[PDB]
DNA sequence: TATAATGGGAGCTGTCACGGAT
DNA sequence: ATCCGTGAGCGCAGC
C-alpha cells in the first residue's frame, strides 16, 4: 500500500513529449514539459528552504503546492482548479487526458489508427459496373499500388530504376 | 507582482525565501523599521523568480531586463508617435550599439514555443502536433533508399577485388563506419601509402568504368 | 484552336480602353466560322489590329485566299479612344470535340 | 416510454419511471380499492402481500384472480431486477429480448432474436454470493457464474459445503466494465478507475476478447 | 481550505 | 428577355437595409461621426464612463473625451499587406494630484480599434472576417415555474453576461424564503434586514399574503441591527475574512449596488419595471446612499413572486423562449463588452502603477499600457468564434453570413448544454427569424438568420412591421412592434383581399398571440405587412416555396450560399423579385449616385459625368480571389454616351447579370430515368453545355511561401538548385520565381528556394558514390514549393516582398516573403455538384454526348436528365412548376417575377404555356410538316393513359400535354419515342462549391505524426484515411484478421514493419510479419509515467520484452 | 518470446528508479542560445539518449564501432537515437506526495 | 542594504441520467 | 436524501 504515496515520480521519455521546431522556425512543446518543470521548480525551491530550515508555516505551504503540482501531472482539473499556462484559460493536458477520452490513446491511436495505401473521393452510379466491381480513378490507383507499379515497371523498360521511376511520377 | 507569469503563492514561496536571508542580515543599530530594510529582499526575491521561472526556455535575467527596457522605450514611441514602432526607431531611441537588425535578433531570442494541444477549429477535436510531421525518422521513401544505395554500392565493389573494396571501405569509412586514413589502411594491408594511394585510385576509376556500363549508382545521388 | 493578343499573356488579363475581358473575346472567337476552300489545307493564321473609338466586328479582319468568314457582323470587341487591339489566331479544320486542355496549340 | 431511449433504458436494465408492480410471492388478488384509496392484497396459503397503488393506477387484473410471483398487476414496465428476483433469470431474459424486439418491430426493423439474446447473456454473466461456504469468498461479492460453478463442483468434489448465490443481472456498460480484462474495460469508460484497481490487484489480461489483441 | 491563499492567510493570521 | 410579374399585393414599404443591423450596431458604438461633446453614454464611450475616474485612495485619473482617427492603409492595401483596418484610438487622460494639487494632461494613445467596411465586414490581418450576433435571453427578473414543486414559482435575477451573477429566490419548504447566489443559499429577511426593512413594513407589504410573509418574519433578523445584519451576511456569503464592517459592506455594494460590476441593463431594467409595476433610478437591484444599502427591486420583486404563488391575477409565469425575453448582441454590443474587459485590465495596470512608482512625478503617458486593450480586442476580432472567416462564395454569401444569429459563442450556450426549446421555432419567431433556414446536423437552431421586413431595436429584440387596421379600413402607417407587441392585438394577414384600403371578406385570417383564428373585419385592428417579412433572404430567393416542404427548401436556402460565380451566370428565369436587391445591398455592383453621363467605359475604370459637372473614375475588380476561392470580378455593363441617372448600373459584380444574381443557369431539363445513371439523386449532362463552356468558372489557388533567417544560414531564394534540369525552371525567371502568365502542373515548381542543409556526415556510402562519380555534395538544399498533386493552374500574379521595402516588416527571424497566385478555369466533370433552388442535389455521373441525349420533335437536345423519383419522397413539387414556366420561357423568350405566396398560379402558367404551343407547332404547320407516326403512337398511349381527351384531333392533344407541361421526346440513340410524355423545360441549376477535383485524395506512404507515429491526417497534409473502432468492428464482424493486422501494423505505425513493407513490395517480395506497434509501447511508457507497471508476459509467466533490450540497462 | 499476457502492477518507488536512468534536476529544456540539452533539464541526452544515431554530444564517436559507450567528454552514449522513445527519467522528491487516482478515486483506496 | 511599507481577486451562471458515497 | 463524477455517433474539412 505504501507504493500508492509517491516519493520518486517518473517522466516520460522527451521524445513522447517534445518541443520540436516547427516549419516556420519556432518550436514547440507539450504541456507534459511544462506541468513537469513546475514540479521541479517548487522540489528543488522546497529542498533548500527544508535544507535551511525556516518556519512551519512556510513549509506547510510548500509540501501542499508541491502536492497540488504532483496531482497536476498526473490528473490535472481532477482536484482543485486546472493548472493553465499564463495566457489562456486552457487547462493543461496531464498524463491522465493523454490516456482517457476519444482523444485519448485508446480510443485514437490503439483501437483506431489512420492507415497507409488509403484514398478518398467522391462517388457516382456506375450502371455498367457487374456486383463485384468498382469505378477506381487511374491516378488514385497509381498512388495506391505505387511500390507494386515500380516493381511492375522496372520489370518493364519504361523506367530505369524505382527512384527514376517515382520521380516520373512526381 | 502578480500577473507576470508566476502564480500569488509561487511568488510568495520565493519572498519568503529571500526574506530569511534578510532578517539574517537586518541589524536593528540602524534604527529603521523591519518593513524598510525587509522590502528590498521581498521585492528583489520575486522579481528575480519572475526572470528565472516564466520562460520555457531559461533566459538570463539581464538579457529579460534589456527584452523588458525594448518593451517599455517601444510602447513609449507607439503612445507618442500615434502608431506604431519599428526595428529602426526604437533601435536610435534605445541608444548606442542599437541597430534595427539588434532589435529583430532580440525578438527572435525572445520568441517563445507554442503548446502542440492547442485547440484547431471550433470543434476541440483537432491539436497542432496533428498536423506537425516527422522529418527526423527515417521515412518508409528515405530508408528504403538508403537500403538500395548500399545494395547497389555493394554490387559495384563486387566489381572490383576484396582488396581494391576493402581499401574504399576502410578509407570511406564503410568498413566499419569509421574512415581509415591511407596509412592506417596501408598498416592493414602491409604496405606503402603510395602503393595503397594507387591501387585506391585504380579501384575508383574501375569502377567509374562499370559505372560508365550502368549508371545505377548515380540514380541514388539525385 | 489557338489564339495570341498583344500585352497579354494569360486569358485571365484585361484590356485597357475595351470593356470586355480576355475571356470575353476568346468566347466570342469560339463563335467564328471558317470556309477552307482547298481541300488539302488544315491550317490557316487570322491577324486583326486596329483601334480608335470603334465596335470591331469580325468585318475588321485579315483577308486570306481560302477563307470565309460566314459571321461578318460577329461582334468581337468594343474599344473606345485609346482602344488598341492586336490578334493572331489559328483555325484548324477538324472533327468532333477536342477540350482546349488537350490541343493546346 | 418508446423508441430508441426504451430500447436504451432496457439493455442498461435501468429501472423505468413508470414502472408497474408485480407480485412478489404467488397467490390470489383480493382488490380494496376503498373509495378513499386503492390497494390490493395477494392472497397465499398462509401469507398476504399488501400492494399500496396510487388510486389513479390502472390495474390489469380484477378480483379474485390468480396472480403468479412476477406477474403483472398494474399497467406500466416492469422492473428488470424484481422480475429476476421473482420469476427468475429465464424469465428476465425473456422479458428484455421481446420488449427490445417490440420496439424494433414497430418501426418495421426486422431483427433475428439471437442478437439480443447475446447481448442479454452477457447481462447475465455475473452473479453474487450468499455464502461463501468452505471459499475465500464473500458474502455479497459479486463474480462470473462460470467461475463460482467450477470452485463449486471442485469444492463439492472435496465433499466442502457449496458457494450459495444468487442471480445478478446488470446492464451493458456495467457488464463491460466489470470483464476480467483491464484492457477492454480501460479502452471503455472510466479508464483510471479501472486502471488503479487493475494494478492494485496485479491484474493480468489473458487476451482472450478482440478488443485487447487490436490494443497490441 | 479549497481556496489555498485563504488557507495561509489564515494560518499566518494567526 | 421580357420580364413579366405577378402579384395582387401592393409592398406598402421597402425591404430594410439588409446589413442595417451590422451597420447601425457598430456606427452607435463608436460614435465616431458624432461631436465628442454630444456623445452619449453608450458604446466605448460608457466604457470608460464605467472604468473612470481611477483612484488610488492619492492619485486620480479621470476621463474627458475619446478620439477616433483615420487609417494608416486603405481597406484594399490592409487585404494586400494583411493589416487591420483600424482608427487610431485617443482618450484624454489627466492625473489630478490631489496631494500636491497638480494635474497633467496629455492625448493617449490607446491602440487601433478595427473598423468595419462598408458591406458590414472587417479585414483582421488582412482576411475578411463576420461577427455573428448572438441571441441570448434577455437580463432582466422572470418568473419561472419550479419543476420539483407544484407551486413554487422560483423567480430569477439574470444579470448582463459577466455583468453580474445570477441571483434566484425562491420559497423553500421550510417556510423561509432564500436566495441563491454564487451557488449558496441563505434567508432573503437578512438582507431585507440590512435594506432597512422591519416587521412592520413587511407586514404593510406581505402581510397582505397567507403564512408566506409568515416565513418572512424571523424575529431575530428584526433585532439584528442592520449593520450586524450586514457583518452576519457577509460571515455567511463568505466568513473567512474577519467580519470587519469596512469589508462586508466593499463586497456587499460591489456584487449588487455596483454599477462597475453590476449592470441590469436598459432591457432588463424595462423588463424588470414592467414585471413589477416599479420604476428603477439605475441599472441595479439596490441602493447604497447615505451610508445604507435601500432596496429598489428586491422587495418589489418578492412581491410579485408570493402574489404569484397565492393566485393574483395580474402575476403569470414568463417564457424564457419568448423573443420579448430573447435578445440580440449586435456586433456592437460584443465589441463594447470585449472593450470594456481590456479597458478595465488596463485600469488595473494603472492601479498598480501608481504606488511603485514616484507618485509625486508621473505622468498619463507613463501610467498607461497599450498592451492589455489591444490584446483584448485583437483577440475578440482574431480568435473569437463569433468573429469568423467572412463568406464570400457569391454576394449572398457575405449577405447571409451577417444576418447569420448564433445562440452559441463565448459567453452563450454549447452544444450539449442545448435542448429542444432553445432550436425549436417558437411563435415570436413568426417574421423575425426565417423559420427554414438553420443548418442541418447538431446546429440546427442553434444558427438562424434574420428576417426581412424585421429589424432588431435598441433593446436587441427583434421587431416586425404591421400595417395599422382601423374601422375596417388599412393604411401605408408600418407598426414595426416586438413579440410582446404583436402579442397585444389581433393581426390579420396580408394576403387578406381589400377593396381598395379596406377589408373585403366576411371571415379574415388572423393571428392573436400568434394562434391562427378567423373573425370578422370588425375585430381586426392590424394586418401583417407581406408575406416576405416572415423569411430569410435566401428562403426568399427561392420560387414557388408554397409547393416545398420545409426540409428541401431549407437546403435550397442554405445551398444558394455556396454557388460558385460561372462565367457565364444568368439570373434565373423564374425570380422571386429581390435578385436585384440582393446584388444592390450586397455592395459589389456599381451603380450611379445621381443623373449624368458615362464618360468611358473600360474593363479597368469607367469614367463618369454628372450634371454638377464633376468627373469620377470608378475602378473596377478583376479576378480578384475570394475567401472561399472563388474568383469574385465585376464587369461593365454600359457605354460611352450612356446617360446613367439616379440608381442606375454602370458595372455587374460576380456572379451576376444585368444587376441580378446570376448564382446559377437556365438550362433545358427532362425529368424521366435513364439507364440508372439518375440513380439515388445523381444527374446527367450532357457534352454540349462542355462545349457552350456552361457550368465552367475560374478559381484562383494562392500559394505562400517566406524565406527566414537560421542558425544553419540565411534563406535564399535562388534559380539554381542542385540536380534540377534546366527545363525545371523553364517557367522560373533568373531568381527563381515563376512568370505571370504560365501555367504548372503536378511535379513543377513555383519558387525556387535554397537553405542551409544540416552539418549532416557524409553516409559513408555517399562518400564512396560521391568519389565515384566525382562530385561533392553543395551546402544548400531544394526547399521549392513544388505542385501539390491534384492542384494548377495559370499564374496570374506574382508578389515578391523582401527586408528593406517599405511598407511592412518581416515577422522576427523572417528575410523575405513570396506569394503566388495561380488561377485556374475548370469545366463541369464527373464529380462536380449541382443543385436546384428547391433542394435537388446531385453529382454528375454520366456526361452523354448530344446523339445520346434525348431530343425534341424539333430536334432540339435536353441539357439535363433528372430522376423523377426524387421528387416524391421529397416533397418540393416547386421545381416542377419551375419547370413548366421556364418551358413556356423558353419558347416565348421570356422570363418571369412570381411572388411567394401571391405569383403565378397553375391556369396562368398554362395560359403562358399555350402561347408556346403556338411557336412549338403551329410553325411546324406551316413549315411543310406535319404529325410524326411516332407522336400518333406516344399520344395513343397517352390517350389510354388518361392525358389526352380520346377524340380530339392530334394537335389538340399535343395541345393538352403541352399545358400539362409534358412534350414528346425521342431517344437519340434509337429514334423511337418515349412511351409517355416527359415533363421537358427550364430550370436554374447552380453549380455548388463541392468539387471532385478539390477532393480526390490518395497516399501510399507519406507524413507520419511524431508521438503517435501513425499516418497523419487531411489531405494538404498528405494524409492517409482514418480507420476507427467502427471500421474495425466491421472487419471483425467479416473475420479478415490479417487485413486488420495490416491496418493496425504494417499500413499504421509499425516504423520497421512499414518500411520493410515498401522494400518487399518493390522487389517483388511477399509482405513482412506484423510486429508489435509503436502505439503500444508509447502505451506502456505512458503507464509507466503513471508509476504504473505495464509488463507482456508469455506462457511461463515469465517476462517478455516488446523493446528488445533497448531501455533496459 | 511470444506475448500472451499482459499485467499491471504497482510500481514501487525503487522499480521507478530501477526504469530511471537519471534525475531531473533543473527545470530547463534546450540551451537559450544554440538550442541544445540543457544539462539536468528534461531532455537532457546523456540520461535518457542521443539525439542522432551512433552520435555523442562532443562528438568523440560517430560510428556503429564505437556503440554502447558514454563519451566521458559529453556524457552520451552511442547507439540508435529510437532510446529517446522509451528511456525514462525520474525525478526524487525530499517530501513525499499521494498519487491522486489512489485519494480522490471513490471510494479512496487510501482512505 | 535600509522614511515606512504586515488578511486576495474574480468569480459563470440555458443539460442530465446513473452509480456511488455520505 | 443529497452531492460528485461519469459519459453523452463517425468521417471530411476546418485559411
Ligand atoms: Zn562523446
Amino acid at each position: 500500500p505504501e507504493w500508492m504515496i509517491l516519493e520518486a515520480v517518473p517522466v516520460l521519455p522527451p521524445d513522447l513529449r517534445p518541443m520540436v521546431q516547427v516549419d516556420g522556425g519556432r518550436f514547440a512543446t507539450s504541456d507534459l514539459n511544462d506541468l513537469y518543470r513546475r514540479l521541479i521548480n517548487r522540489n528543488n525551491r522546497l529542498k533548500k528552504l527544508l535544507a535551511q530550515g525556516a518556519p512551519e508555516i512556510i513549509i506547510r505551504n510548500e509540501k501542499r503546492m508541491l502536492q497540488e503540482a504532483v496531482d497536476a501531472l498526473l490528473d490535472n482539473g481532477r482536484r482543485g482548479a486546472p493548472v493553465t499556462n499564463p495566457g489562456s484559460d486552457r487547462p493543461l493536458r496531464s498524463l491522465t487526458d493523454i490516456l482517457s477520452g476519444k482523444q485519448g490513446r485508446f480510443r485514437q491511436n490503439l483501437l483506431g489508427k489512420r492507415v497507409d495505401y488509403s484514398g478518398r473521393s467522391v462517388i457516382v452510379v456506375g450502371p455498367q459496373l457487374k456486383l463485384h466491381q468498382c469505378g477506381l480513378p487511374k491516378r488514385m490507383a497509381l498512388e495506391l499500388f505505387k511500390p507494386f507499379l515500380l516493381k511492375k515497371m522496372e520489370e518493364k523498360g519504361i523506367a530505369p530504376n524505382v527512384k527514376a521511376a517515382r520521380r516520373m511520377l512526381e | 507582482y502578480t500577473g507576470r507569469g508566476l502564480s500569488f503563492l509561487d511568488l510568495i514561496q520565493e519572498g519568503n525565501q529571500g526574506l530569511i536571508r534578510a532578517v539574517e542580515k537586518f541589524e536593528y543599530k540602524r534604527r529603521f523599521k523591519f518593513s524598510t530594510y525587509a522590502t528590498w529582499w521581498i521585492r528583489q526575491a520575486i522579481n528575480r523568480a519572475i526572470a528565472d521561472q516564466a520562460r520555457t526556455i531559461r533566459i538570463p535575467v539581464h538579457m529579460v531586463e534589456t527584452i523588458n527596457k525594448l518593451s517599455r522605450t517601444a510602447r513609449q514611441l507607439q503612445q507618442e508617435l500615434g502608431r506604431e514602432p519599428t526595428y529602426e526607431e526604437i533601435a536610435e531611441a534605445m541608444g548606442p550599439g542599437w541597430d534595427a537588425k539588434r532589435v529583430e535578433e532580440t525578438l527572435k531570442i525572445a520568441q517563445e514555443p507554442v503548446s502542440l494541444e492547442t485547440p484547431i477549429g471550433d470543434e476541440k477535436d483537432s491539436f497542432y502536433g496533428d498536423f506537425i510531421p516527422d522529418e527526423h525518422l527515417p521515412s518508409p521513401v528515405d530508408a528504403a533508399t538508403q537500403s538500395l544505395l548500399s545494395e547497389e554500392l555493394e554490387k559495384a565493389l563486387s566489381k572490383l577485388s576484396e582488396r581494391e573494396a576493402m581499401v574504399l571501405k576502410l578509407r570511406k569509412g564503410l568498413i566499419d563506419g569509421r574512415e581509415h586514413t591511407l596509412e592506417e589502411v596501408g598498416a592493414f594491408f602491409g604496405v606503402t601509402r603510395e602503393r595503397i594511394r594507387q591501387i585506391e585510385n585504380k579501384a575508383l576509376r574501375k569502377l567509374k568504368y562499370h559505372e560508365s556500363r550502368t549508371r545505377k549508382l548515380r540514380d541514388f545521388l539525385d | 484552336t489557338s489564339v495570341y493578343i498583344e500585352d497579354v499573356l494569360h486569358e485571365f488579363s484585361t484590356i485597357p480602353g475595351v470593356k470586355e475581358d480576355v475571356v470575353e473575346i476568346i468566347l466570342n472567337l469560339k463563335e467564328l466560322v471558317v470556309r477552307f476552300l482547298n481541300p488539302s489545307l488544315q491550317t490557316v493564321t487570322l491577324l486583326l489590329k486596329a483601334e480608335g473609338p470603334k465596335e470591331v466586328k469580325a468585318r475588321d479582319f485579315l483577308p486570306v485566299a481560302d477563307v470565309e468568314i460566314m459571321n461578318p457582323d460577329l461582334h468581337i470587341a468594343t474599344l473606345e479612344e485609346g482602344g488598341r487591339l492586336n490578334m493572331e489566331v489559328r483555325v484548324d479544320r477538324g472533327v468532333g470535340y477536342v477540350p482546349a486542355e488537350k490541343h493546346g496549340i | 416510454t418508446q423508441g430508441l431511449p426504451r430500447v436504451i433504458e432496457l439493455f442498461e436494465a435501468r429501472r423505468p419511471k413508470a414502472k408497474a408492480v408485480i407480485s412478489e410471492i404467488d397467490g390470489v388478488v383480493r382488490i380494496e380499492e376503498t373509495e378513499e384509496k386503492l390497494s390490493v392484497f395477494v392472497e397465499s396459503e398462509g401469507f398476504s402481500k399488501e400492494y399500496k397503488l396510487p388510486k389513479e393506477a390502472r390495474l390489469l387484473v380484477k378480483d379474485g384472480d390468480y396472480v403468479e410471483a412476477g406477474q403483472p398487476l398494474t399497467r406500466g414496465a416492469i422492473d428488470p431486477h424484481q422480475l429476476l428476483e421473482a420469476k427468475g433469470p429465464e424469465a428476465v431474459e425473456r422479458y428484455l429480448v421481446e420488449e427490445i424486439q417490440k420496439v424494433y418491430r414497430a418501426q418495421g426493423v426486422k431483427l433475428h432474436d439471437k442478437h439480443i439474446e447475446i447481448v442479454v447473456r452477457q447481462m447475465m454473466k455475473y452473479v453474487e454470493v450468499t455464502d461463501p461456504g468452505d471459499s475465500r469468498l464473500l458474502e455479497g461479492q459479486v463474480l462470473e457464474k462460470w467461475d463460482v460453478e467450477a470452485l463449486n463442483e471442485r469444492l463439492i468434489a472435496e465433499g466442502k459445503t457449496p458457494v450459495a448465490w444468487k442471480p445478478l443481472l446488470m446492464g451493458v456498460t456495467k457488464s463491460a466494465l466489470s470483464t476480467k480484462s483491464w484492457l477492454s474495460a480501460a479502452s471503455f469508460q472510466n479508464t483510471t478507475h479501472v486502471l488503479t484497481e487493475a494494478a492494485i490487484a496485479g491484474k493480468k489480461d489473458e487476451l482472450i476478447g478482440l478488443k485487447e489483441n487490436v490494443i497490441l | 481550505t479549497s481556496d489555498p491563499v485563504r488557507q495561509y492567510l489564515h494560518e499566518i493570521g494567526q | 428577355m421580357e420580364i413579366k410579374r405577378f402579384g395582387r399585393i401592393r409592398e406598402v414599404i421597402p425591404l430594410p437595409p439588409l446589413t442595417e443591423i451590422q451597420v447601425e450596431s457598430y456606427r452607435r458604438a463608436l460614435q465616431a461621426d458624432v461631436p465628442p461633446e454630444k456623445r452619449e453614454n453608450v458604446g466605448i464611450q460608457a466604457a470608460f464612463r464605467e472604468t473612470f475616474p481611477i483612484e488610488e485612495e492619492g492619485l486620480v485619473l479621470d476621463f474627458l473625451e475619446y478620439r477616433l482617427g483615420e487609417p494608416p492603409f486603405p481597406q484594399d492595401e490592409c487585404r494586400e499587406k494583411d493589416l487591420t483596418y483600424q482608427a487610431p484610438l485617443y482618450a484624454r487622460l489627466q492625473l489630478i494630484h490631489k496631494d500636491t494639487g497638480l494635474i497633467k494632461e496629455d492625448e493617449v494613445f490607446l491602440g487601433h480599434i478595427p473598423l468595419m467596411t462598408e458591406d458590414g465586414s472587417f479585414i483582421i490581418n488582412g482576411a475578411d472576417r463576420v461577427i455573428v450576433s448572438q441571441i441570448h435571453r434577455s437580463p432582466g427578473v422572470y418568473f419561472t415555474p419550479d419543476p420539483a414543486r407544484p407551486g413554487r414559482y422560483i423567480a430569477s435575477i439574470i444579470p448582463l453576461p459577466k455583468r453580474g451573477p445570477w441571483i434566484d429566490l425562491e420559497v423553500e419548504p421550510n417556510g423561509v424564503v432564500s436566495m441563491k447566489v454564487n451557488k449558496r443559499k441563505f434567508p432573503l429577511v437578512l438582507l431585507l434586514r440590512v435594506l432597512g426593512y422591519d416587521q412592520e413594513t413587511l407586514a404593510r407589504e406581505l402581510g397582505a399574503y397567507g403564512e408566506l410573509v409568515q416565513g418572512l418574519m424571523d424575529e431575530s433578523v428584526f433585532a439584528m441591527r442592520p449593520e450586524e445584519a450586514l457583518i452576519r451576511l457577509f460571515t455567511l456569503l463568505r466568513p473567512g475574512d474577519p467580519p470587519k464592517r469596512d469589508k462586508a459592506v466593499a463586497y456587499v455594494y460591489g456584487l449588487i449596488a455596483d454599477p462597475r460590476r453590476y449592470d441590469l441593463g436598459e432591457a432588463g431594467r424595462y423588463k424588470a419595471e414592467e414585471k413589477l409595476g416599479i420604476r428603477l433610478s439605475g441599472r441595479t437591484l439596490a441602493r447604497f446612499e447615505d451610508g445604507e444599502f435601500k432596496d429598489e427591486v428586491f422587495l418589489p420583486t418578492l412581491r410579485y413572486l408570493f402574489a404569484l404563488t397565492a393566485g393574483v391575477p395580474g402575476h403569470e409565469v414568463d417564457d424564457i423562449d419568448h423573443l420579448g425575453n430573447r435578445r440580440i448582441r449586435t456586433v456592437g454590443e460584443l465589441m463594447t463588452d470585449q472593450f470594456r474587459v481590456g479597458l478595465a485590465r488596463l485600469a488595473r495596470g494603472v492601479r498598480e502603477r501608481m504606488l511603485m512608482g514616484s507618485e509625486d512625478s508621473l505622468t498619463p503617458a507613463k501610467l498607461v499600457n497599450s498592451r492589455p486593450l489591444e490584446a483584448a480586442i485583437r483577440e475578440f476580432f482574431s480568435r473569437s468564434q463569433l468573429s469568423q472567416f467572412k463568406d464570400e462564395t457569391n454576394p449572398l454569401s457575405s449577405l447571409r453570413h451577417k444576418r447569420r444569429i448564433s445562440a452559441l459563442g463565448p459567453g452563450g450556450l454549447t452544444r450539449e448544454r442545448a435542448g429542444f426549446d432553445v432550436r425549436d421555432v417558437h411563435r415570436t419567431h413568426y417574421g423575425r427569424i426565417c423559420p427554414v433556414e438553420t443548418p442541418e446536423g447538431a446546429n440546427i437552431g442553434l444558427i438562424t438568420s434574420l428576417a426581412a421586413y424585421a429589424r432588431v431595436d435598441e433593446l436587441g429584440f427583434i421587431r416586425t412591421p404591421y400595417r395599422r387596421v382601423v374601422g375596417g379600413v388599412v393604411t401605408d402607417e408600418v407598426v414595426y412592434m416586438t413579440a410582446t407587441e404583436e402579442d397585444r392585438y389581433t393581426i390579420a394577414q396580408a394576403n387578406t383581399p381589400l377593396e381598395g384600403n379596406r377589408i373585403a371578406a366576411e371571415r379574415v385570417v388572423a393571428r392573436r398571440k400568434g394562434e391562427p383564428v378567423i373573425v370578422s373585419p370588425e375585430e381586426v385592428e392590424f394586418m401583417d405587412v407581406s408575406p416576405k417579412q416572415v423569411f430569410s433572404v435566401n428562403t426568399n430567393l427561392i420560387p414557388f416555396l408554397e409547393h416545398d416542404d420545409a426540409n428541401r427548401a431549407l437546403m435550397g436556402s442554405n445551398m444558394q450560399t455556396q454557388a460558385v460565380p460561372l462565367i457565364r451566370a444568368q439570373a434565373p428565369v423564374v425570380m422571386t423579385g429581390l435578385e436585384e436587391r440582393v446584388v444592390r445591398d450586397s455592395l459589389a455592383a456599381l451603380y450611379a449616385e445621381e443623373d449624368g453621363e458615362v464618360a468611358k467605359v473600360d474593363g479597368n475604370r469607367i469614367v463618369v459625368r454628372y450634371e454638377d459637372g464633376r468627373l469620377v473614375e470608378y475602378p473596377l475588380r478583376r479576378f480578384y480571389r475570394s475567401n472561399q476561392g472563388t474568383a469574385l470580378d465585376q464587369r461593365p455593363r454600359v457605354v460611352v454616351g450612356q446617360r446613367v441617372r439616379k440608381g442606375d448600373l454602370l458595372a455587374d459584380g460576380p456572379a451576376s447579370e444585368n444587376g441580378f444574381l446570376a448564382l446559377g443557369q437556365n438550362v433545358l431539363v427532362a425529368i424521366m430515368p435513364f439507364d440508372g445513371y439518375n440513380f439515388e439523386d445523381a444527374i446527367v449532362i450532357s457534352e454540349e453545355l462542355l462545349k457552350r463552356d456552361f457550368y465552367t468558372s475560374i478559381h484562383i489557388e494562392r500559394y505562400e511561401i517566406e524565406a527566414r533567417d537560421t542558425k544553419l544560414g540565411p534563406e535564399r531564394i535562388t534559380r539554381d538548385i542542385p540536380h534540377l534540369s534546366e527545363a525545371a525552371l523553364r517557367d522560373l525567371d533568373e531568381e527563381g520565381v515563376v512568370r505571370i502568365g504560365a501555367e504548372v502542373k503536378p511535379g513543377d515548381i513555383l519558387v525556387g528556394r535554397t537553405s542551409f542543409k544540416g552539418e549532416s556526415e557524409p553516409t559513408p556510402e555517399e562518400r564512396l558514390l560521391r568519389s565515384i562519380f566525382g562530385e561533392k555534395a553543395r551546402d544548400v538544399k531544394d526547399t521549392s514549393l513544388r505542385v501539390p498533386p491534384g492542384e494548377g493552374g495559370i499564374v496570374v500574379r506574382t508578389v515578391r516582398l523582401r527586408r528593406g521595402d517599405p511598407g511592412v516588416e518581416l515577422k522576427p527571424g523572417v528575410r523575405e516573403v513570396v506569394r503566388v497566385y495561380v488561377a485556374q478555369k475548370r469545366k463541369l466533370q464527373v464529380g462536380d455538384k449541382l443543385a436546384n433552388r428547391h433542394g435537388n442535389k446531385g453529382v454528375v455521373a454520366k456526361i452523354l454526348p448530344v446523339e445520346d441525349m434525348p431530343h425534341l420533335p424539333d430536334g432540339t437536345p435536353v441539357d439535363v436528365i433528372l430522376n423523377p423519383l426524387g421528387v416524391p419522397s421529397r416533397m418540393n413539387l416547386g421545381q416542377i412548376l419551375e419547370t413548366h414556366l421556364g418551358l413556356a420561357g423558353y419558347f416565348l423568350g421570356q422570363r418571369y417575377i412570381s411572388p411567394i405566396f401571391d405569383g403565378a398560379k397553375e391556369p396562368e402558367i398554362k395560359e403562358l404555356l399555350a402561347q408556346a404551343f403556338e411557336v412549338y407547332f403551329g410553325k411546324r404547320k406551316g413549315e411543310g410538316f406535319g404529325v410524326d407516326k411516332r407522336e400518333v403512337e406516344v399520344l395513343r398511349r397517352a390517350e389510354k393513359l388518361g392525358l389526352v381527351t380520346p377524340g380530339k384531333t392530334p394537335e389538340e392533344q399535343l395541345k393538352e400535354l403541352f399545358l400539362q407541361g409534358k412534350v414528346v421526346l425521342y431517344d437519340g440513340r434509337t429514334g423511337e419515342p418515349i412511351e409517355g410524355p416527359i415533363v421537358v423545360g427550364q430550370m436554374f441549376i447552380m453549380k455548388l462549391y463541392h468539387m471532385v477535383e478539390d477532393k480526390m485524395h490518395a497516399r501510399s506512404t507519406g507524413p507520419y505524426s511524431l508521438i503517435t507515429q501513425q499516418p497523419l491526417g487531411g489531405k494538404a497534409q498528405f494524409g492517409g484515411q482514418r480507420f476507427g473502432e467502427m471500421e474495425v468492428w466491421a472487419l471483425e464482424a467479416y473475420g479478415a484478421a490479417h487485413t486488420l493486422q495490416e491496418m493496425l501494423t504494417l499500413k499504421s505505425d509499425d516504423i520497421e514493419g512499414r518500411n520493410a513493407a515498401y522494400e518487399a513490395i518493390i522487389k517483388g517480395e511477399d509482405v513482412p510479419e506484423p510486429s508489435v506497434p509503436e502505439s503500444f509501447r508509447v502505451l506502456v511508457k505512458e503507464l509507466q509515467a503513471l508509476a504504473l507497471d505495464v509488463q507482456t508476459l508469455d506462457e511461463k509467466d515469465n517476462p517478455v520484452d516488446i523493446f528488445e533490450g533497448l531501455a533496459s540497462k | 518470446k511470444e506475448v500472451r499476457k499482459v499485467r499491471i502492477a504497482l510500481a514501487s518507488p525503487e522499480k521507478i528508479r530501477s526504469w530511471s536512468y537519471g534525475e531531473v534536476e533543473k527545470p530547463e529544456t534546450i540551451n537559450y542560445r544554440t538550442l541544445k540539452p540543457e544539462r539536468d533539464g528534461l531532455f537532457d541526452e546523456r540520461i535518457f539518449g542521443p539525439i542522432k544515431d551512433y552520435e555523442c554530444a562532443c562528438g568523440k564517436y560517430k560510428r556503429q564501432r564505437f556503440e554502447g559507450k558514454v563519451c566521458e567528454r559529453c556524457g552520451v552514449e552511442v547507439t540508435k537515437s529510437i532510446v529517446r522513445r522509451y528511456r525514462m527519467g525520474h525525478i526524487e522528491l525530499a517530501t513525499p506526495a499521494a498519487h491522486i487516482w489512489f485519494v480522490k478515486d471513490v471510494p479512496s483506496k487510501i482512505g
